[PDB]
């Protein structure tokens, strides 16, 4: 049977400069629109009607301060389809109401699905095991938990991260002041995976480059390698002795070493995603009850835990009126928490 | 009753069908023209 | 292997391992039902989301 | 027509200088007009 | 030998011991439900469905029994406050006992199927190899699911032969188990219409009966059989896990936003009912109606039910808890005893003032009082030396209407400030904090815990689907790639079509 | 010898064509006064 | 401080007093460690995806490599053939030496910049300040996300070390 | 109680370090 | 300090149950030939 | 709207200019693939 | 009637050390939250 | 190789530069005019420096209703005299 389906399959899987595949029908439009939406919005679109903020090059923002901001809190969790009941097919209103945010987030979500299908698709054609696709589940878990689950637990899309450099920094600081997110053990595991991953990256790369076999005569050692050679290009035996004597333990199995390099950052990102799922419901690691009981009764008891809550309290009171304009917070000077003099 | 949003729902349906239809129309066409040599 | 009265009764129901229909079979009909199901999920999602608003359908506790 | 006429090092140099011109214009704009704080 | 993370693969080719393992799992889950129900019954206080309902007490499985019609105890009480009732056998205790007995029967069955694993039924009659005809098993199991689904909706939920389900008014005041008729119009797709729940199960059950007969009688197309590896049981694991995490996300969503199957008398209010002052508006509407009908302020507020006022309190908002704040809500703010009444604040000019309520985002919140137009008239200052709005300066008093403080007025600044601090939480209640040694810190409700566990499990099962899906489609390279992989299959240009050696 | 209009040609231009248009728009913005 | 919550305290006060999030050296540091983690999982998944079949399915594939063996344990040509098609051919490494050099250099250089961020904010050369940078035609301040960051920083500033300042400016 | 728990867990880890270094499986070349 | 007293047995079983699992598996591996 | 024409006109003249310089080979590429 | 699907199970010494380190470090991390 | 013409071949060919010495500046100028004519403001609904506020007001025109948001923005736009 060589019908139209099989002929299409042939064409989609041609060896060209940019492989396409069946996955490409999903991947390429959604990735292109998410990126084009971010560039369009950060270049031309305001956040005046949703946040009270300028947010485009057109308005005078720079690369650090442009964003595609979330919709107004009054939109709830509306899909904000261009043809939906809020914008009603009006492209200009849609932009002013935050429609580009759901546009980027939803096309991005489906773009990510498409990229992971691409990893599966190419792996199956070339004949390799699909561990690259499996590792990519971690970025997907992060994207889905932070940009979709988290706001879906909260009051509206407004509290999702906005797509911009400084907007993401505000997101970090909001999470410290309101969620005490540094205290959360699921974030701590994520930090360990990310920093442990960076560590493994540096130490593996440096170890290989400094246990190389002399396989050529030049002082630039890059040339003395051939992709089809059968021999290891560096000495696992010498690498093992060096690290055993420097650090006490060392890898001896090169397959385990490289699985571990997959395992560590991937597991870390997955743990951080679980904690953010908790924060969707405000299910925080905010306090230690035993510390609070002692500190309430004993005004001489002070720890770095109680010091940090005072900082969180400052963050909340000083940023909430501007950061949450739909709430209409009016905090007179006299109610603002402040230490002496400052 | 056909409310404005139900009308909008149909427009979204027709738009997506049209976009998918042209996409596969063009793809099937080109695949029939530029076949692989076996 | 051990035969049992109940095993003999059920024998025909586990006897066609690997039996297929030629070619594409009913795949095109399957595709039609999938498309209808997709539109169905879209309808109930957008009702719940208040993106699709229908007469007499009040998406609120106030519908008891 | 036939690829090879214009040497690549000249292409690279001209493309490089265009990048520097356009990025310098953007840094110029940080101190003038909108977004300059003035 | 097998690594520790693969020990259960010994069942892949052993249908009888697979059934035994699946029987043991079912026995454990049924035993958990029985023992969880007995624990809840030993700790549940049935004596106050108004201010101490099950969802304040950390009850997790009790609301699921009540949702489908089990409302009474053999000891004579029901969850709706009735006494001297006879539930028959299907009390909370009879349900727990039935799950315990079922657990033990399934355990015995698991032993039989583990020992007598080599049954002729599991062998292909032509080859003699272990074999399961998964496409026909699917039609059989789907057919049974359709019958059960249909019968649940047609007999249990309608009351035709069965009790019905929990239904209530829009404010969760008068809930009970009622027979429910199907809704066949477009409102049956309204999540808050219990009628659509009945209609769904009747209609989806019939569709499942039909689709089950189809899948019993029609073999898979060769092209789908090959592409989905329908001879490999692990393909079923991959798609079953996908269906399960899909379902888990849905039940987490409907629990968080609310629906006809997650009533507030069983699981507590939703966070969104606080965000939009849902209960506060109903309370005000009723007080207007009384005042408009000539009643005094004290009569209007005293006519507000304590159960309705309790919903208008942020301590019952499931978005106010903490991950490691364990136990029932009663362990935080206490066991609610009584509505204190509605607090009305006035300044020295006699203007009525309104405390700004706490948004759910904030662990703490300043105390700020406005007039009807949102202008700040009083607050509790932090720095005193340039205070202009202090309660002392503005002569703020509080008067209570309804509840136990009905008719009283307080004027000393410290007492007035005390009640204003409580007023940021909504309506003010008296709590017993001594009985449980409550610590004064908010905990989430069963609505919150259910939602969290199921969103987390759904996300994790997504990884399970990816992993088993990959093992199904790449089984041939699970142990490594072909040692004789030709460099030409992976270098560019040798084949016109990637991976297709016939296109050199 | 080589074709001119390929998939790669399309991929290149869907990115490069809007890029230059946007660079001209952003260059113009540097002369806007309040 | 030498402690877990003490570290968080140091970080929060650092943000209030130097706006480190807006400093390009911290941003290069984040690229270093995000990128290092990405390339860690990348390299691990590519080598793992192209291990040469040396074992049966009931045993760990790790037993297919023997400490000290002369021959490489995975097929870099198949890894390159996969990854070159994922992106495009010239975005992929086929030289293990320069690949492993890139793995070394990217996190190390990024973390150098992070260390130099802290070391130069030590002399009070702080992150970018765009507070009130956007002004309308009349002169009203138009807030950007930078000004929202400033509100958060102020709340950290006024609360930290609440009893330690007697004069209005925190100059160290 | 809680102090004893923290210090006990910590002490087990330091013991584990000792065995992992000095009583490891020797790497053996082939 | 008023800690949650269940914290003790929770931590103890958290260490002991999985650690014991690993020790059983390890020791029966050494005892094989 | 005249500003729409003012903006599209430089793009339209660029499309026609590239077509003039490429149509001989474009027709030749389409002919070869037939 | 011996079942042919049985397989021996292994955990090598390095895996024991790695596993014990994971469990002890996770306990050291979560214990504070258990005591609260 | 995958059959397409090498990039280094193309971008050093006189014909490439005959074509793109026109198409590149033409696109740049089109982008410039999209802003300089003011058309970008009206397509995307972005305020000009003189249209964030009315002359004496200092409140943001914040959207506060879901289904009348479109009319709210139009009302805010009228009030700019
Ligand atoms: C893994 C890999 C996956 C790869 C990515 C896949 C990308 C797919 C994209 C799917 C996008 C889903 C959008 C969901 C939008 C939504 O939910 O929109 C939300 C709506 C509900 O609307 C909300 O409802 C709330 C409650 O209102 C209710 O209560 C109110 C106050 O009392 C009033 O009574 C009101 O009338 C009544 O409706 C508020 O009104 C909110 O403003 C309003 O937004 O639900 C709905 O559309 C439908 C809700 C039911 C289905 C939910 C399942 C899916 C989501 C699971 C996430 C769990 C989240 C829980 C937190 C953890
Ligand atoms: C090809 C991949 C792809 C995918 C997966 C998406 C996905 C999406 N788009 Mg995007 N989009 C794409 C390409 C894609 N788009 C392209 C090429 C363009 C340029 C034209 C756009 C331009 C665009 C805009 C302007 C918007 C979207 C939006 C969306 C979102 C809602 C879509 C929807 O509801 O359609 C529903 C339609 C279908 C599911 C079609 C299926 C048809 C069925 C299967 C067949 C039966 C139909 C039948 C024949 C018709 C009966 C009609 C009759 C009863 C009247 C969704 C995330 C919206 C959004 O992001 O909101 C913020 C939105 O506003 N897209
Ligand atoms: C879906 C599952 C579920 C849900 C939502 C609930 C919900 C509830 N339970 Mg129930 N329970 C369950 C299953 C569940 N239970 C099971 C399976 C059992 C048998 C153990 C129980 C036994 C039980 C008892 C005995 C009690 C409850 C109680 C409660 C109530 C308080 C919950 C609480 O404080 O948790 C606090 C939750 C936590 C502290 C979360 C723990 C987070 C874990 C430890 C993280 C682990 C991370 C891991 C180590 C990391 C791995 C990393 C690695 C992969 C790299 C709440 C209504 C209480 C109640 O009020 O009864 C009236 C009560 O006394 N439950
Ligand atoms: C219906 C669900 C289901 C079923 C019948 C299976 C079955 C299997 N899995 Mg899959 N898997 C699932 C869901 C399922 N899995 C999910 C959700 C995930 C993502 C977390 C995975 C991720 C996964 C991986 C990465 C692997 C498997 C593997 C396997 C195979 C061997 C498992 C084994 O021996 O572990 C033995 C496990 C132990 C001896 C101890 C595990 C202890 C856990 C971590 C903590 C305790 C949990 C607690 C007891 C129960 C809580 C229940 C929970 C639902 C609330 C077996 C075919 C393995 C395989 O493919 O082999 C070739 C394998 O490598 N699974
Ligand atoms: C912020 C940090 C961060 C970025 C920017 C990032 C980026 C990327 N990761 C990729 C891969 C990976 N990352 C991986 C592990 C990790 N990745 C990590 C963190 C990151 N990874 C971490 C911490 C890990 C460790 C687990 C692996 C294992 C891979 C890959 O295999 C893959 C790769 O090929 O790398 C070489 C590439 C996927 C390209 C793609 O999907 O095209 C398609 C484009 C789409 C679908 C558009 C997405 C739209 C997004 C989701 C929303 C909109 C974004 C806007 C356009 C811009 C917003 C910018 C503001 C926020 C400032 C891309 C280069
Ligand atoms: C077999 C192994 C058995 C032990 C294994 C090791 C035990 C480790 C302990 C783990 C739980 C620790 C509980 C906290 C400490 C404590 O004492 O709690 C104590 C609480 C009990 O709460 C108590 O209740 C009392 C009244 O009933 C009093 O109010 C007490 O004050 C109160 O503490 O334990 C629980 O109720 C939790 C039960 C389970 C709830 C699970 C809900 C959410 C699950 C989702 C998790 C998904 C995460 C996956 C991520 C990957
Ligand atoms: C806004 C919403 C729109 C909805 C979707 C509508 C558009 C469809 C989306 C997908 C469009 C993809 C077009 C790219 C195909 C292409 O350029 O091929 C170019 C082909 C083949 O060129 C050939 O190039 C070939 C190599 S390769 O395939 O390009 O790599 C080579 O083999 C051959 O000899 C040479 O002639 O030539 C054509 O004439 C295509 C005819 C189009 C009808
Ligand atoms: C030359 C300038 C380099 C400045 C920074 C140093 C980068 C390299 C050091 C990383 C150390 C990692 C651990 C050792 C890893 C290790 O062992 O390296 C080994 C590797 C190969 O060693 P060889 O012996 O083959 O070559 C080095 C000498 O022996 C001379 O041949 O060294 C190099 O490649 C040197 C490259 C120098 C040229 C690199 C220039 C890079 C500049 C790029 C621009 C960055 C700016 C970014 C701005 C955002
Ligand atoms: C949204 C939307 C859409 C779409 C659109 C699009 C698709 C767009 C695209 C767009 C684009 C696509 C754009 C682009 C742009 C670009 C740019 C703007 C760039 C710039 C660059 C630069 C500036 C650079 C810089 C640098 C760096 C970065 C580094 C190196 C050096 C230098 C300095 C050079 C549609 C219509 C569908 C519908 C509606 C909505
Ligand atoms: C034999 C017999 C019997 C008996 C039986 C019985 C008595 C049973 C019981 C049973 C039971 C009594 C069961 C139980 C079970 C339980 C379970 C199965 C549980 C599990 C759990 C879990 C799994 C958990 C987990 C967790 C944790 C711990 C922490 C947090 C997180 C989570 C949730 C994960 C009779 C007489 C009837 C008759 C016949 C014979
Ligand atoms: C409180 C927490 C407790 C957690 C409980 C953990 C239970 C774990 C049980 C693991 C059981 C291992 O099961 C054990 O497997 C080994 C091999 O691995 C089998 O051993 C078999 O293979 C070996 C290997 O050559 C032969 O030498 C031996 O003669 C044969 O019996 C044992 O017959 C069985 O007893
Ligand atoms: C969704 C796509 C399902 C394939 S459908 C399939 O396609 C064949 C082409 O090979 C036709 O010959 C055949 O008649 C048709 O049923
Ligand atoms: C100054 C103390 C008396 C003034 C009234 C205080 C507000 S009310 C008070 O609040 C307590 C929680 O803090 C409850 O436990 C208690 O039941 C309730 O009476
Ligand atoms: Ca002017
Ligand atoms: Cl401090
Ligand atoms: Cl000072
Ligand atoms: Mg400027």
């Amino acid at each position: 049977e060589r019908g139209w389906f099989d002929i299409l399959d042939d064409w989609l899987k041609r060896d060209r400069f940019v492989f396409v595949g069946w996955s490409g029908i999903l991947l390429f439009p959604c990735a292109y629109l998410a990126l084009g939406g971010w560039l369009t919005g950060t270049t031309f679109v305001t956040s005046w009607y949703t946040h009270g903020l300028a947010s485009s090059y057109l308005e005078g923002c720079n690369f650090l301060t442009v964003a595609v901001s979330t919709p107004a809190n009054s939109m709830g969790h509306s899909l904000l389809l261009l043809w939906g009941p809020e914008a009603q097919g009006d492209f200009t209103r849609w932009c002013q109401l935050g429609g580009l945010w759901t546009f980027i987030a939803l096309h991005g979500a489906f773009g990510l699905i498409g990229f992971m299908l691409r990893q599966f698709e190419i792996a199956r054609l070339v004949g390799v095991r699909p561990y690259n696709a499996i590792a990519f589940s971690a970025p997907i878990a992060v994207f889905v938990s932070v940009f979709l689950i988290y706001p879906l637990g909260q009051s509206s899309w407004f509290f999702a991260p906005s797509f911009g450099v400084a907007a993401i920094f505000r997101f970090l600081l909001f999470f410290q002041g309101f969620h005490n997110w540094t205290l959360n053990p699921f974030h701590m595991m994520g930090v360990a995976g990310v920093l442990g991953g960076a560590l493994l990256c540096a130490i593996h790369g440096a170890t290989v480059e400094n246990t190389l076999f002399q396989d050529g005569e030049g002082a630039s050692t890059f040339r003395a390698f051939n992709p089809t050679q059968a021999e290891e290009t560096y000495s696992m035996v010498t690498a093992n002795r060096f690290w055993s004597q420097i650090f006490g333990i060392a890898f001896s199995n090169k397959r385990w070493l490289h699985f571990f390099m997959l395992f560590v950052p991937v597991t870390g990102l997955w743990m951080s995603a679980i904690g953010v799922v908790g924060l969707a419901l405000n299910l925080r690691s905010y306090d230690f009850i035993s510390q609070e009981i002692r500190a309430a009764e004993d005004p001489e008891f002070e720890t770095f835990y109680t010091k940090n809550l005072l900082l969180n309290e400052g963050i909340r009171a000083w940023m909430a009126p501007q950061d949450q304009p739909h709430e209409n917070f009016v905090f007179p000077e006299e109610v603002l928490p402040r230490g002496n003099a400052l | 009753t056909i409310t404005p949003s139900l009308k909008g729902f149909f427009i979204g349906l027709l738009s997506g069908a049209v976009v998918l239809g042209l996409t596969f129309a063009v793809l099937i066409a080109i695949s029939q023209i530029d076949k692989v040599q076996r | 292997a051990r035969r049992t009265w109940l095993g003999d009764i059920l024998r025909p129901l586990n006897s066609e391992y690997g039996k297929v229909a030629p070619g594409w079979g009913t795949t095109p009909l399957m595709a039609v039902f999938m498309g209808l199901f997709l539109v169905f999920l879209l309808i109930i999602l957008e009702i719940y989301n208040s993106t699709l608003i229908l007469d007499g359908v009040n998406v609120s506790w106030k519908a008891l | 027509s036939e690829g090879g006429r214009i040497p690549l090092w000249i292409v690279a140099t001209v493309a490089g200088m265009g990048v520097i011109v356009i990025v310098g214009l953007f840094f110029y704009g940080a101190y003038a007009g909108l977004g300059s704080s003035l | 030998g097998l690594p520790w993370y693969r020990v259960h693969t010994v069942l892949i080719n052993d249908p009888g011991r697979l059934i035994a393992a699946h029987l043991m799992h079912t026995a454990l889950v049924a035993g958990w439900a029985g023992s969880m129900a007995l624990y809840e019954l030993a700790t549940f206080d049935p004596s106050d469905p108004v201010l101490n309902p099950m969802w304040r007490q950390g009850m997790f499985v009790l609301p699921f029994m009540a949702r489908l019609g089990v409302t009474g105890s053999w000891s004579g009480w029901s969850i709706t406050g009735e006494t001297g009732i006879d539930p028959g056998f299907w009390s909370f205790e009879g349900v727990a006992l039935a799950h315990i007995v079922l657990s033990g029967l399934l355990f015995l069955a698991a032993c039989w199927h583990w020992v007598y694993w080599d049954l002729e039924l599991f062998r292909d009659p032509r080859t003699g190899e272990p074999a399961l005809d998964l496409p026909k098993m699917f039609g059989i199991h789907l057919f049974l699911a359709g019958l059960l689904c249909f019968g649940f909706g047609a007999f249990h939920l309608t009351g035709l032969f069965g009790p019905g389900m929990w239904v209530s008014d829009p404010y969760g005041l008068t809930g009970s188990v009622q027979p429910v008729a199907p809704e066949w119009g477009p409102d049956g797709f309204n999540p808050y219409n219990p009628g659509g729940v009945v209609a769904h199960h009747i209609a989806a059950g019939i569709v499942g009966i039909i689709a089950g007969l189809f899948h019993i009688l029609v073999r898979p197309p060769q092209r789908l059989y090959k592409a989905l590896r329908m001879g490999n049981i692990e393909t079923v694991l991959s798609s079953s896990i996908a269906a399960v995490f899909f379902a888990a996300f849905v039940v987490a969503g409907t629990m968080w936003y609310g629906s006809a199957t997650t009533p507030i008398e069983l699981f507590g209010p939703t966070r969104y009912q606080w965000d939009s002052s849902y209960f506060q508006q109903e309370i005000n509407r009723r007080v207007q109606a009384s005042l408009a009908s000539g009643a005094t302020l004290e009569e209007a507020w005293s006519a507000i039910p304590e159960k309705l006022a309790f919903y208008d309190y942020i301590g019952n908002n499931p978005a106010k808890g903490g991950l490691f704040r364990t136990g029932p809500m009663n362990k935080g703010d206490g066991i609610a005893q009584a509505w204190k009444g509605h607090a009305v604040f006035r300044n020295k000019e006699g203007e009525e003032l309104f405390v700004r309520r706490m948004p759910a985002f904030f662990e703490s919140f300043p105390v700020i009082l406005t007039d009807k137009n949102g202008v700040v008239k009083a607050d509790i200052p932090f720095r005193r030396a340039e205070s202009k709005y202090s309660f002392e300066q503005q002569g703020v008093t509080v008067s209570f209407y309804g509840g136990e403080l009905n008719g009283q007025t307080f004027t000393d600044p410290p007492t007035v400030k005390s009640y204003a601090r409580k007023a940021i939480f909504g309506e003010i209640f008296e709590f017993d904090t001594e009985t449980l040694n409550s610590d004064g810190i908010f905990r989430t409700s069963p609505r919150g815990w259910f939602t969290f566990a199921h969103a987390v499990f759904a996300l994790l099962f997504f990884f399970g689907h990816i992993w088993h899906g990959a093992r199904t489609l790449f089984r041939d390279v699970f142990s490594g790639i072909d040692p004789e992989l030709s460099p030409e299959q992976v270098e560019w240009g040798f084949y016109q079509k990637v991976g297709d050696v016939t296109t050199r | 010898s080589y074709p001119i209009f390929t998939v790669r040609w399309v991929a290149v231009h869907t990115l490069a064509v809007p890029t230059i248009f946007f660079l001209g728009a952003i260059a113009a913005m540097q002369f806007i006064q309040r | 401080p030498l402690g877990i919550s003490g570290t968080f305290n140091f970080m929060i006060v650092f943000q209030a007093e130097h706006n480190i999030l807006m400093h390009p050296f911290h941003q290069l540091g984040v690229a270093g460690v995000f990128g290092g983690a990405l390339f860690c999982a990348m390299h691990g998944s590519l080598v793992t995806s192209s291990l040469i079949r040396e074992t049966t399915e009931t045993e760990s594939a790790n037993y297919g490599y023997k400490f000290g063996q002369e021959e490489e344990t995975y097929n870099i040509v198949a890894a390159h053939g996969y990854f070159g098609r994922l992106i495009f051919q010239y975005a992929s490494f086929n030289n293990s030496r320069s690949l492993h050099f890139f793995l070394a250099a990217w996190p190390v250089v990024g973390v150098w910049f992070a260390a130099l961020g802290i070391s130069t904010m030590a002399f009070n050369l702080n992150g970018f300040n765009f507070n009130h940078s956007v002004i309308d035609a009349k002169g009203n301040v138009i807030n950007t996300w930078a000004d929202i960051i400033n509100r958060a920083n102020l709340g950290m500033e006024v609360m930290h070390e609440r009893n330690a300042h007697n004069f209005p400016l925190d100059l160290a | 109680m809680e102090t004893i728990t923290y210090v006990f867990i910590f002490a087990c880890i330091i013991a584990l370090f000792f065995f992992a270094i000095f009583f490891r499986e020797p790497p053996r070349i082939t | 300090m008023e800690v949650n007293q269940l914290g003790l047995i929770a931590t103890a079983l958290f260490v002991l149950v999985p650690s014991v699992f690993l020790i059983i598996l390890y020791v029966q591996t050494e005892s094989q030939q | 709207d005249w500003r729409v024409l003012v903006v599209l006109l430089p793009v339209l003249l660029a499309a026609g200019w590239a077509v003039r310089n490429i149509l001989p080979y474009a027709v030749k590429q389409v002919q070869k693939l037939l | 009637e011996p079942n042919p699907n049985r397989q021996p199970v292994e955990l090598n010494r390095t895996s024991l050390y790695l596993g014990l380190l994971l469990i002890l470090v996770l306990a050291l991390l979560f214990s504070s939250y258990f005591f609260n | 190789t995958t059959g397409e013409r090498p990039f280094s071949d193309i971008i050093t060919s006189v014909r490439y530069w005959v074509i793109h010495s026109i198409t590149i500046p033409a696109l740049f100028i089109a982008g410039w005019l999209f802003v300089s004519t003011g058309l970008a403001y009206d397509v995307f609904g972005t305020p000009r420096p003189d249209s964030y506020y009315a002359q004496e007001q200092r409140s943001i025109p914040l959207v506060t209703d879901r289904f009348e948001a479109k009319q709210q923005v139009e009302t805010f736009l009228e009030q700019l005299k």
